[PDB]
């Protein structure tokens, strides 16, 4: 950000302005469930299918 | 080498013994070190700059 | 640019609000500072002293009026016909001007130096609020009339924002016993002070 | 895989300009203390009789 | 109030927005086009994407002027519109009082100096994306009237950080100032679906102007280098200064000077300069050239040129695809802007009641395509002669003719 | 109840779906045609297939954007729907309720402002594969109206994960959000059977558009090095740092200087920069401009085009083929879209009962063709002399001219 | 227990998230893997995911509270009203403030009475006051902790 | 902790004495140190391999 404006008297100081570039990474996940083929068919009331 | 002084005979702010002033043409611009102190050491050339590099 | 257009347009602001701070320190027309014991309104001594200041805000002016004298033209040295960038490395600068300046406008309407808290009813709360209240009330001026001032602003740093608030806003102020300044003064934040 | 990854920082990286100005002034609050006495002069004075 | 239901308050029309804002209008352009490459374009565009439009509209006035080729398509453009009669009519089965609502309005505008500089001003958000004018208000007794139009430059504005499609002044402060209702004429042609940032016309032109600066810059060069040739002098050691000076200066001179005579130990190469043609620059330039012309106008009349050729029906061969099309949008989307911010603000103002929005009267451009008189004429008699009884309004409206009064 | 069948709540109405995302309004295109390599389309492209929609629609945008043969053929197929006349018909031998139905629908249409960019908005499904513009429903006392609508970007949606042919919003879950009845006008043009993400023309366009960007740069880069050739210095043992540098810079000017002089020592060797020519690239750019026009509007007209000569049969030779059929098939796809969407909330919201949904009032665009009056007037009087009686209706819609009220 | 005081009309929300790629589905149904036809016949079902929070401003963010509400003047009055001086108090480059506005609580579903009493009722805990009656609006939640 | 291991009896390309050979070595996909030595030593693997935490 600029800094404040100050009083004028004689001459105007040349500021400058900072900078806090932040760096951070990516990470990846997931979550995974083995199932039987045959299981999934092998079913009557809707369910293990859902899943 | 230096990348610039920026000195013209003028310090951008020079503050010592709690006092701020402005003299002996102490104006760097790099990263080596103390750049959070550069700040106030710098950023403030009230007058004119004139940058002669030193070639350190 | 709109970066330093935010900054000249918030500058007003603060201006104003290092006047105020200053105003323990800067004198008013009288020739003593603006929140001083030691007012010269009269061959007696009358006084008005975490920079709070106490305002009615109602009369023909306002306490630290501000002076509005040049607006927030921009300033820019973008171009190699300065000798900026002759003498260095290309360096643009981009300015924003001001002509302005705070103002005192009356000491005799305005008080600061509080110890400022909200324990009890009054033994606490009319301790400085009370106390800017009821001299205001009874300012005098020449011909010892009162001023009739109408204290209604109550300007105030971040950290004194809830008990401000809790002594204008809650019927009780600390103890469930009571306030007697519920909806008295509106106060209003700031930061620029303290 | 890839021998140095290290290195090949520069150009994976991206830019997310969020941060950039995301701030602002207090809220403007000289109106409610000052009133503006817009002038043109150098040094205005006031006068009052009493 | 207006059109988007906004309340209005009389007493903000007294002064422009901007007054207060005198910082605006002391400010420079800043000409980005200089020494633009394709990094600097790409960045400037992202950035524009984002609410930064002052770069933007900077980049495109400098291109609008730097470019003799788009600069003459767009004149073209512009002024095939403000070229057209246009008119004034009442609602669709409009009431007597909608009637003369219409017709004071239509006198009104007649007698407003200034219009062909409003739509000029207007139709610049083609190019632009968006174009704003500010509008001032007098009262010459009960009456509210438009004193002037001012355009101001798209520089002047950004967009909402909480909205891309809504923009606002530059006030110094992050969130900009909202536009004044009743204050300005926001003219945002849509030729392309999307946000107002990217709506501009310059933004698809960028590429090829770029691509033409280019090959102009460097066939120019290559003509400045071209004449003579290079050649390099070579001595032998022990050769003094002073001789190395006369050397150089034999050498710079002899490309100029016929004749020269040296020292058979020394020697003057005479290699190739710059050996090509203009081909490749030439056929870069019409590439750009050609896109431009299509981008802009079509690609039936302008790029690949509908060449010569007359008759009855060339005229409508001429027109109605591509041109006519074009005509017809440009005008009918100027002409809702006109109607949305111009006539409704007067009807609101200058005449009493609160009449419902969606009777406003609304103005209309005269899109009327010359028909053949004579084969029509011809045709006539035979279907009449027939039996077919052909209204006489219709006659009188597809001609041109007004109907008798 | 909608089209669909689907239940209506009349709550739900009140505010837009997307209002309870705020997250979406503040997001950014992440333009990712920059740096396009083929692979990286074709990844794009497969991801597109399975759901994420998100950098396909940026993709298009940028290629939309950065083309201009491309935006300047998808802009004048969009005005050539845009400038067609328009009406509201009632059913098959409807009733007089029916038909006082569908003129108060009419009589609605002409009055609601704003649709010109919907139909705009919508015509952009046409290159995207889709189009989805939001609904704000007001109550103006008893009677519903379309407030405002509002065009959301295709990077909002995504495909569900149980359908490849539904849409739904993105609210940061793995179903995203099913689309609300009646807050949607949704344009899906069908130019190729498959499903809602293959479905885009850009998808057929993509490939020529990488191939001339490709060339165009390559033909810019080759430009850029045109001009001088590249030239080596030489030198020989013992030559120290300064005199190195002060060779290079002579070497780095001496194509822009045209004499100089170095030790016999030295040497300076020029080597050709880049010769051949911009015939390969311009064959390329050509081929894929030809393919562009071709895939848009057709190899009759555009790409290999018609030729000029004139006519009283040159409107349809022009027209009939190619022109006709696109220009038919587009209106007929968009008439159905309006119909189903907009003009079936407003029947069953502003009216009351429960008419059936197959007697729906439907949009019907003008597509009458100009037809020759003066060699069919030279033809009736043969044929009334004759004998034939051919009906006055006939000739009156097929001629445009009305039939006497 | 875990606090956490945060602006929500800023610019900028804290702890902002990174939606790089959708929740795309993958799936192992049949003659797309070998672990259908070289095996046994085992199908598995994923959800990847390719997203990461951030931290996105330090000197606006506020915790490590003891979060209480009794007396008005030493629980609540020392610990959240403090957490509302500092985060009120916070001033950036130059001395000027960050206009911090606290109106986001996030607390565990353990301390959300104590928010709800902290904020919503005009006692505090003993018939005293709240000074912090809607001010900071809370939501609850598990996640954390 | 380290990702990248080899842990399928897999083969990978290690050099001894002026040939290369099947042998598991460093099998890592992360590198700090023998960089040039390790990409020959760090050939992709022949047969099937499979990754697990170390963690050392």
């Amino acid at each position: 950000q600029f800094p404040k404006l100050r009083e004028w008297i004689g001459q105007r100081v040349i500021k400058d302005m900072a900078a806090q570039g932040y760096q951070i990474t990516n990470k990846l996940f997931e979550s995974t469930v083995g199932v039987k083929r045959t299981d999934i068919e092998d079913d009557n009331l809707g369910v293990y299918g859902p899943l | 080498e230096v990348e610039g002084v920026f000195v013209r005979a003028t310090v951008e702010r020079r503050c010592r013994a709690g006092f701020c002033f402005d003299k002996e043409g102490q104006g760097f611009a790099d990263g080596v070190l103390s750049d959070e102190q550069l700040e106030a050491l710098e950023s403030d050339p009230l007058l004119k700059v004139e940058r002669c590099t030193f070639s350190g | 640019m709109q970066e330093m257009g935010r900054a000249a347009g918030a500058h007003p602001d603060e201006l104003v609000f290092a006047l105020l701070k200053a105003g323990n320190a800067n004198l008013c027309y009288d020739g003593q500072n603006f929140f001083d014991t030691d007012h010269p309104v009269y061959p007696n001594v009358d006084g008005t002293g975490f920079a709070p200041a106490a305002d009615p805000g109602a009369a023909w002016y306002l306490l630290d009026t501000s002076r509005s004298l040049k607006p927030l033209i921009y300033q820019e040295r973008m171009k190699p016909s300065f000798t900026s960038m002759t003498k260095e490395d290309d360096e643009q600068v981009f300015m924003a001007d001001e002509y302005r300046y705070g103002v005192r406008s009356r000491c005799n309407v305005g008080f600061g130096f509080w110890q400022l808290a909200a324990m009890s009813t009054e033994e606490l709360n009319q301790v400085n609020f009370e106390k800017v209240y009821d001299a205001m009330r009874n300012q005098k001026a020449d011909g010892g009339r009162p001023l009739d001032i109408r204290p209604n602003l109550l300007v105030v740093p971040t950290t004194l924002r809830s008990k401000a608030k809790e002594v204008v806003g809650v019927q009780r102020l600390a103890n469930g016993a009571d306030n007697p300044n519920f909806e008295l003064v509106q106060v209003l934040d700031t930061a620029w002070l303290n | 895989a890839i021998i140095t990854p290290a290195l090949i920082s520069a150009l994976k990286t991206s830019f997310q300009k969020h941060f950039q100005d995301a701030l602002a002034t207090a809220p403007s609050t000289y109106l409610q203390v000052a009133t503006v006495i817009p002038s043109t002069t150098a040094s205005n004075t006031y006068g009052w009789l009493g | 109030v207006d059109v988007y239901g906004n309340p209005i308050r009389t007493q903000q029309l007294r002064e422009p927005q901007t007054s207060r804002l005198a910082g605006l209008a002391k400010e420079f352009a800043q000409h980005p086009a200089k020494g633009l490459t394709p990094a600097k374009l790409a960045r400037i565009l992202v950035e524009a994407e984002q609410g930064n439009l002052q770069a933007q509209a900077e980049l495109f006035m400098d291109m609008e002027e730097r470019d003799a080729h788009l600069f003459a398509e767009m004149s073209k453009r512009k002024r095939a519109i403000l070229g057209l009669d246009w008119a004034v009519e009442p609602p669709r089965n409009a009431s007597a009082a909608e009637k003369a609502d219409a017709d004071y309005l239509h006198e009104l505008l007649l007698d407003l100096e200034g219009l062909e500089d409003l739509l000029l001003d207007a139709l610049d958000g083609i190019g632009h994306g968006y174009s704003c004018i500010e509008l001032e208000w007098a009262l010459q007794g009960r009456e509210w009237m438009p004193l002037a139009f001012h355009h101001r430059p798209q520089s002047w504005f950004q967009l909402n950080p909480e909205d891309q499609n809504e923009l606002r002044l530059r006030d110094n402060s992050p969130a900009g100032e909202a536009l004044q209702p009743f204050g300005w004429i926001i003219h945002r042609p849509r030729a392309r679906s999307g946000y107002v940032a990217r709506s501009g016309l310059f933004r698809v032109l960028a590429w090829p102007y770029l691509f033409r600066h280019y090959a102009t810059s460097d066939l120019a060069e290559m003509l400045e280098i071209y004449g003579l040739p290079i050649r390099l002098g070579k001595y032998p050691p022990g050769t003094a200064d002073e001789e190395k000076a006369t050397l150089l200066r034999a050498v710079t001179g002899l490309g100029h000077a016929a004749a020269g005579i040296i020292p058979e130990t020394m020697a003057i190469d005479f290699q190739q300069a710059a050996q090509g043609s203009s081909d490749p620059f030439l056929a870069m330039m019409r590439q750009s050239e050609d896109a431009i012309s299509k981008a802009v106008l079509g690609g039936t009349l302008t790029s690949t040129t509908s060449q010569s050729g007359g008759g009855a029906f060339a005229l409508g061969q001429v027109h109605n695809e591509v041109r006519h099309d074009l005509l017809a949008s440009d005008a009918r989307q100027l002409a809702a802007t006109l109607s949305r911010d111009l006539l409704w603000p007067l009807l609101v103002l200058n005449r009493p009641g609160s009449p419902d929005v969606r009777r406003a009267p609304r103005l209309v451009f005269d899109l009327r395509e010359q028909a053949d008189i004579t084969s029509m004429a011809q045709s006539i008699p035979a279907l009449v002669n027939v039996g077919l009884e052909i209204p006489s309004a219709w006659v009188y409206d597809k001609l041109g003719i007004p109907q008798p009064a």
